[PDB]
């Protein structure tokens, strides 16, 4: 926020100044503005990503024991929520999808160095 | 009593003004629905007397009174036009064998129906209100012929009739002109599978499948049956049954599961056969033969073993009913082929056997054909073996992998491919209750 | 042929009534997600 | 049979046999072309043996064949190789088909052909068989006879030699007045469709002959026509043809046609034009329309229907905001008083301008030109006190009488804007005074007003500097002003300069209103702009993505360019600011100006959003498309939109409805009820914001404009045709929260209900009530179907446009229209037929002084 209390009138505010006793929160109006030269800039945020991506996460092999058993895992989670088909809740359609989706893209790129 | 009945066609109409509104959603659905209504009410009685009373008068109404033919008359330009259609519509409906036994008579009147004031100005208008079936259902009896002499000619009336058909083909303009048509391909369908061969099946493959949603998945199904025996002797046997594997719950039919699916599962039964698989009839034995299965059991039976003697006996035995089915054509190939898959268990299991105990095994059939016999088999693939008679040694392959393949993986391009499969058609099915809340 | 000139003609707009959608479409995607930030 | 043997037939050699073959074979292709589908190949070859002659029939054969294949272009091109075997009136489906089929081709060839050459069809390029075949059935349309059949063909076909001839010839035949409608039905039919207007002002021009050949054709027609075409000769040629045809009324209601339409710009021309023809001095006369800010005013001030009790109460209801509020009712007094020229409540609260504030001071100035907006002489004079050198209390209140004045005058008081522009040259390269740049800037907001679409560089110029002088005070004004003097396709140099300026200029307003001037001079140029807009576009700041859509809008303005809604809704849909999309959205309703149709089904979507800004914008291009019109409809959108929790959204919203809900009020439309009264809620409501009360009396004032006498009129049926000056109140109100004095332009589109005898003649305003029933909503209106059947009192008042056009004159007094109740309430003028006898004398303040 920005106060600055007093006016001239106004945007012309006018009558508590020249009436006197002027004592509220009185914001000003913000904005800003920047560029997109930052922005670019600031949007490489997130050599490099080669060094940084595929090719570092090519780690998910080693796992995959963990990665069957995580899955393996999943597989449990489930006839047990679907069970509960037969509110209050772990529900019986909620994890189900959501368990699994996420392996799914790193289990899915999981190829694609060679 | 008759009122009732026509109350039932007033409330059609009633509907089939619904139509004269607009589609026809309702009023086709409704005249469907009503289309299994039509059993019930029925007669002719003063149905169609009063029908002509309360048709009264329109030209072809009298017309279709010819069709009436009896003792009708009593007293009762546009509400009269397409109910008297979608009533010459029910003069089709009529004419099941509900009320009528020869419909030669009809046949004409079909023509004579079908030709005047329609077969014209219907391409978005009359929807699917055409039932070609129910126009050729008809002929689909005489055909019971014999009889015709054909005819005629030979027998230009079912081939004017193709021709007519293919004057709806014509009529096909892709508009929606659609519903009915492929039965126009599967009665020339079943028409090369009365006489003829299919093959411009591929040239009907050519346009289109039943395009696409609004059909009846019946005769979309009924269009892969065929489309099937397309691949039958066009001797593609997984899309064949693909097919069959497209046809058969999957329009629902279980009136038509008794005589008709099995006709179905007959086909489907060969396919597997084709493929040598012998799936387990287990269930096959039941709503099967008594009149359909049993042969392919007994070819199956055969087809475990194939016993080319006694699987030939099967068909020996129920040659006849094959020919009833036109199934003789197949199991010749099978015969074989099973001898073939025996050969696969003789033990190819050994890395190989020599030369004559794989020969004993046709040493137990026949000699030196064995070289042909196995070549006839190494041929194929089928088995996956080697053999040099310089050593005289029929050596079998290991058939064996770690697969680490895409062999799976194609599998899961299946499954991949059905990622979607409601999960798209969820969002096909999305719209359907929330845009109709939009209403 | 004739009516349609009158008739026919007039759909075109309904080609650009899907047209004025899909463009939308995406709005409430992104005014979605922007928007799913501060929720 | 089966075709086997014709299948073998067919490689079998004696092209007799051949023949036979492929003749039998023709006959029963129909159904065996199945089986003959596999022998195309030979059957291609065929039709490659010029040794074979029938090959033709091969060649439909094989289209036979293709439409049974679904094959078509081979199809068309072998039955189009046929000629023989294939005719028009051979009747297939199939033969039908495949000529429907075949003639589709010709349409986007024709129009591709249309493309580079718009006489391509006088050209061989398209395969004549078809064209032939094509203009067999144009023919066949012919003698179809009924033509747009053949016409929205050719149309397309663009062949106006079909047109021309299907006119002329049919023009001689019968139809005297359908050859005209023909036209016209046609004629209106293509402003609604053609793409290239040059293909439609071909039409125009023909349209204009074909109607000169004048078994006394419709003028307004053409008078659309030519203002569609904004061509002086054909109205010259016409007022010659009128000087030739002359009489009174004839000139007059063309002049009428004229005064009502013609551009600002294109008609100056005429007038000189004129002048250098010859003329009646009527026309020039005519030329004034003072007649009707007259009659306006007489309307107005004989039919004026005030309550500022209610607005008193409105008034009373609140003074607060201090200004910014009591800002609001300083304006709808001057609705209700626009052009009435009265100071009622003004004279009321003096303490008024106690409780105004330097702009509002200003504002309240500015204030007036609006209620004395028509009196040509009087405004300067009520200006007087408060014009610059009568001093003043404030410099803005000085500063407001400088833009208060043009108000009245805006496009005739050049003189004074000039010689105020001179005040404003004056103090243009110096003066840095707030008081003097309001001066300034008051002065450089009136400028414009009355150069609008006049071009005057200097004023251009002399606010460049004022511009460039950098007071987000003046600088503001130049950079609509400046966009005002050259709106219409202006200049690219001021745009380099605008846009130059945009991101040279370092403030937000100065920087702002460029675009907006160069959403102006961008006026129609619909494609040209398009790099300006892409480049507003591609702006980084809002200010000119912002105007690119009112670009946009000036540009494609009325007639919708879908991309560029397409772009203008991904625009809205893609900009981070709200209201650029706000504007966006706002900007819409003018390209989707001519169909407000969808406009609800189009926000609709809107209508609905997270964002106050969407659904703000949504309010105004909505509430514009149908300021004119109807559809409670899609005013029933917004009054949820009106509970939108924000004021400043149902504000709009309020605004929105009332633009819509002039005239349109009383169980006509009951819900104006509380529409009026949840304005008066909200002004009762202390929990509601001088947002909300703000636009609720605005909006009250809106539908009180004009006496609530008065209506609101942009592309007019009534004239057929856009007026700019209609526009620009709306995009100058646009931005109002922003930079609160200016909605006073909303002046502009104020439109009479008036009926008032008139003449064909010098005007003895002979008044009479025609009296043919209109369902009555003359009945229907604030308080402080058509049975054929005689109305009750048709004299000025409300009427409606279709409460115009339920009324039609009697014969019996001395005065007929030729034009035979032209239908616009506005327009009036009853034809001078019997004069100096009864239908007696009126007279009015015009006859007064004027």
């Amino acid at each position: 926020d920005a106060f600055r209390l007093i006016d001239t009138g106004a945007l012309i505010n006018i009558q508590a100044l020249i009436h006197g006793l002027n004592r509220h929160y009185y914001s000003l109006n913000i904005d800003y503005h920047k560029t997109a030269k930052e922005t670019k800039m600031l949007m490489n945020l997130h050599y490099e990503e080669k060094e940084e991506s595929n090719l570092a996460a090519t780690k998910s092999m080693v796992k995959i024991a963990e990665q069957y058993s995580k899955r393996i895992e999943e597989e449990k989670e489930l006839t047990e929520e679907e069970l509960k088909t037969r509110v209050g809740r772990q529900d019986p359609k909620k994890h189900l999808s959501e368990t699994a989706d996420e392996t799914l893209e790193n289990n899915i790129v999981s190829v694609l160095t060679a | 009593m008759a009122s009732t009945a026509v109350m039932m066609d007033v409330d059609s109409s009633g509907v089939n003004d619904l139509h004269h509104s607009e589609k026809k959603y309702a009023e086709e659905d409704q005249v469907q629905e009503l289309l299994k209504v039509l059993n019930e009410i029925s007669k002719t009685t003063l149905t169609l007397d009063p029908r002509y009373i309360w048709r009264s008068l329109k030209d072809l109404s009298s017309l279709r009174n010819q069709e009436l033919l009896n003792a009708e008359t009593l007293c009762f330009k546009t509400i009269e036009v397409t109910a008297e259609i979608n009533c010459f519509m029910h003069l089709l409906v009529q004419l099941f064998l509900w009320d009528s036994k020869e419909l030669e008579q009809l046949v004409e009147f079909n023509r004579k129906v079908v030709i005047p004031n329609l077969l014209c100005y219907y391409n978005l208008r009359s929807l699917n209100l055409i039932n070609a079936k129910l126009w050729f259902y008809i002929y689909l009896s005489h055909e019971t012929l014999a009889r015709s002499s054909e005819e005629i000619n030979s027998d230009n009336q079912n081939i004017i009739l193709r021709s007519t058909m293919m004057k709806f083909l014509k009529i096909a303009s892709l508009k929606h002109d659609n519903e009915t048509k492929a039965m126009l391909i599967n009665l020339i369908l079943r028409d090369f599978l009365n006489n003829g061969e299919v093959d411009s099946a591929s040239d009907f493959i050519s346009k289109l499948e039943y395009p696409h949603t609004d059909v009846s998945s019946s005769l979309e199904a009924r269009y892969f049956f065929y489309l099937s025996k397309i691949n039958a002797i066009q001797l593609d046997y997984s899309t064949a049954n693909e097919y069959i594997i497209a046809a058969i719950r999957k329009a629902p039919h279980n009136s038509k599961s008794l005589g008709f699916l099995q006709q179905s599962n007959k086909l489907h039964c060969c396919i597997q056969l084709l493929m040598g698989d012998i799936p387990e009839l287990s269930f096959f034995h039941q709503s099967n033969m008594q009149k359909s299965l049993l042969p392919y059991y007994h070819l199956t039976k055969a087809v475990k073993l194939g016993d080319l003697k006694k699987f030939t006996s099967t068909i020996t035995k129920y040659k006849q009913l094959l020919l009833k089915d036109d199934t003789y054509q197949l199991c010749v190939r099978l015969r074989s082929n099973v001898i073939k898959t025996g050969i696969r268990i003789i033990s190819l299991t050994y890395k190989k056997i020599s030369l004559r105990d794989i020969c004993l095994k046709l040493n137990l059939d026949s000699e030196q054909t064995v070289e042909y016999m196995v070549s006839r088999a190494i041929r194929d693939g089928v088995i996956e073996a080697k053999i040099n008679h310089e050593d005289g040694f029929i050596e079998t392959t290991e058939l064996l992998n770690i697969y680490d393949s895409e062999d799976p993986q194609q599998v899961f391009d299946e499954r991949i491919k059905f990622a979607n499969q409601l999960h798209d058609e969820y969002l096909v099915s999305m719209r359907y209750p929330e845009d109709k809340k939009t209403q | 042929y004739f009516k349609l000139k009158k008739l026919e003609k007039e759909y075109e707009l309904l080609t650009l009534q899907e047209d004025y959608i899909k463009d939308e479409q995406r709005h409430l995607k992104r005014e979605l997600k922007r928007a799913q930030e501060e929720v | 049979t089966t075709a086997a043997p014709l299948l073998a037939l067919l490689r079998e050699n004696q092209d007799s046999v051949k023949t036979y073959a492929l003749e039998s074979i023709n006959n029963v292709v129909d159904q065996l072309w199945s089986e003959i589908s596999n022998e195309l190949p030979d059957i291609e070859a065929l039709y490659d043996d010029d040794t074979f002659s029938d090959r033709e029939m091969a060649a439909l054969i094989a289209s036979k064949v293709y439409y049974n294949l679904g094959e078509y272009e081979s199809a068309v091109k072998y039955a189009l190789a046929a000629k023989d075997r294939f005719d028009i009136d051979e009747k297939s489906q199939f033969v039908e088909t495949i000529v429907s089929k075949s003639i589709e081709m010709y349409v986007q060839e024709a129009s591709k052909q249309y493309t580079k050459d718009e006489q391509f069809y006088t050209k061989d390029i398209i395969d004549p068989k078809l064209t032939s075949i094509f203009e067999r059935m144009i023919e066949k349309c012919l003698k179809a006879s009924e033509l747009k059949l053949a016409l929205g063909i050719a149309l397309e076909g663009y062949r106006l030699d079909i047109i021309e001839s299907a006119l002329k010839s049919k023009l001689d035949q019968d139809s005297t007045s359908e050859n005209v409608k023909i036209i016209n039905y046609l004629l209106t039919l293509a402003i609604t469709t053609v793409t290239n207007s040059k293909f439609r002002s071909s039409i125009l021009r023909k349209s204009f002959d074909f109607l000169m050949n004048m078994p006394n054709c419709d003028y307004l027609t053409l008078n659309k026509v030519v203002v569609n075409l904004n061509d002086a000769g054909l109205a010259l040629q016409l007022f010659k043809k009128l000087k030739e045809e002359n009489d009174e009324g004839l000139s007059a209601q063309i002049a009428f046609d004229l005064v009502s339409s013609a551009s600002q710009q294109l008609l100056e021309i005429l007038v000189t034009e004129l002048t250098a023809q010859g003329y009646d001095p009527a026309l020039l006369n005519i030329l004034s329309g003072l007649p009707t800010c007259d009659y306006y005013n007489t309307f107005l001030l004989n039919n004026k229907n005030i309550d500022i009790g209610l607005l008193n109460k409105s008034k009373s209801s609140l003074d607060g905001k201090f200004s910014l509020f009591h800002t609001a009712v300083s304006v709808a007094n001057g609705f209700m008083h626009a052009g009435t020229t009265d100071n009622s409540f003004i004279k009321a609260n003096l303490p008024w301008l106690g409780k105004a504030q330097n702009w509002a001071k200003f504002t309240a100035t500015a204030s007036l030109g609006v209620i004395h907006k028509g009196n040509l002489l009087e405004g300067k004079k009520v200006m007087a006190p408060y014009l610059p050198g009568s001093r003043a209390s404030s410099r803005f209140i000085k500063g407001g009488s400088l833009y208060g004045l043009g108000l009245i005058y805006a496009g005739f008081g050049r003189d004074t804007t000039d010689y105020l522009k001179n005040i404003i040259v004056e103090n243009s390269g110096t003066s840095g005074d707030e008081d003097v740049d309001v001066l300034l800037h008051g002065a450089s907001l009136g400028i414009g007003l009355a150069a609008m679409g006049s071009a005057n560089i200097e004023v251009y110029e002399a606010l460049k500097e004022v511009l460039y002088n950098d007071s987000a005070t003046s600088g503001e004004a130049a950079a609509l002003g400046m966009g005002l003097c050259m709106l219409g396709t202006g200049k690219p140099e001021a745009i380099h300069d605008m846009f130059t300026y945009s991101q040279e200029t370092q403030h937000g307003n100065i920087t702002r209103g460029l675009a907006v001037g160069l959403a102006l001079i961008n006026y129609g140029r619909q494609e040209l702009a398009d790099d300006l807009i892409t480049k507003m576009l591609a702006s980084d700041e809002s200010l000119l993505r912002y105007g690119g859509a009112f670009t946009i809008a000036l540009a494609y303005a009325g007639t919708g360019n879908n991309s560029a809604v397409k772009r203008l809704l991904h625009v809205a849909v893609s900009d981070s600011n709200d209201d650029v999309r706000r504007a966006a959205v706002i900007a819409l309703g003018f390209v989707l100006l001519r169909d407000y149709t969808t406009v609800p089904r189009i926000v609709q979507l809107l209508s609905k959003s997270h964002n106050a800004h969407v659904r703000c914008g949504t309010a105004f291009a909505l509430g514009i498309a149908c300021a004119g019109k109807g559809l409670q409809s899609a005013i029933d959108v917004l009054d949820p939109l009106t509970k939108d929790p924000v004021d400043f959204v149902r504000q709009a919203a309020m605004i929105a409805l009332s633009m819509i809900l002039i005239q349109q009020t009383e169980k006509l439309n009951p819900q104006v009820a509380d529409i009026n009264k949840n304005f008066l809620s909200v002004i009762t409501n202390k929990h509601q914001e001088g947002l909300a009360k703000f636009g609720a009396c605005v909006a009250q004032g809106i539908m009180n404009a004009g006496g609530r006498n008065v209506t609101i009129q942009l592309e007019n049926a009534d004239t057929g045709t856009l007026d700019t000056k209609s526009v620009v109140g709306l995009v100058m109100f646009s931005q109002f929260w922003y930079w609160f004095p200016l909605a006073h332009f909303l002046s502009l589109s104020f439109t009479p209900t008036t009926v008032i005898g008139i003449r064909g003649s010098d005007q003895a305003i002979p008044k009479f009530q025609m009296n043919c029933y209109a369902k009555e909503d003359a009945f229907s209106y604030p308080r402080m179907k058509y049975s054929s059947k005689p109305y009750k009192v048709d004299n000025m008042t409300r009427i409606l446009p279709q409460q115009s056009r339920y009324i039609s004159f009697i014969k019996d007094d001395r005065f007929v229209p030729v034009r035979k109740f032209k239908g616009n309430n506005g327009v009036v003028v009853l034809r001078d037929r019997e004069p100096k006898e009864p239908v007696a004398l009126i007279e009015t303040v015009r006859q007064m002084k004027d």
